[PDB]
């Protein structure tokens, strides 16, 4: 008994997503995870000397 | 653990191994504090030309010293053996 404008709008591929889509896709905030190594560990302390003239 | 296996994991020694993060820490800042009295970036590399001078000047007295080491190395792992350490006698 729907309009079949109504009908047919439901069937928009963005209407469908699969069963526990939201529960399971990873949504990272970040691209180096905690425990890896980056610019902050590997820093030199500020008082290490000219690394230009080696 | 789970060596070969889809349950294959980074053991815990691995583990802690990724833990020693040595932030701070700088154990070799002597040898370059060292290096930057020897002053060869204010004199040789900071100007385009003297480092290119380096490069060659440096090339070539390397080179050539470089090549008196390793003749002198081998004049004496091969000493007794070679032409000149054994003067030919001339039968009679």
């Amino acid at each position: 008994g729907e309009p079949a404008i109504q009908s047919i709008a439901r069937f928009n591929p963005d209407n469908f997503r699969p069963v526990g889509y939201a529960e399971n896709i990873p949504c990272p905030d970040t691209c180096v995870p905690e425990g890896h190594l980056d610019f902050r560990h590997t820093r030199l302390p500020t008082w290490h000397a000219d690394r230009r003239p080696f | 653990s789970g060596f070969g296996t889809s349950y294959a994991h980074d053991p815990k020694w691995i583990e802690d191994w990724m833990a020693r993060k040595r932030v701070g820490v700088d154990r070799m800042d002597w040898f370059f504090r060292a290096f930057n009295r020897l002053r060869l970036y204010e004199l040789f590399f900071k100007s385009t030309p003297r480092f290119y001078a380096f490069m060659v000047i440096g090339g070539l007295l390397g080179s050539y010293y470089w090549s008196r080491f390793w003749e002198q190395y081998w004049i004496r792992v091969n000493k007794g053996r070679l032409y000149k350490d054994v003067p030919y006698v001339y039968p009679p």
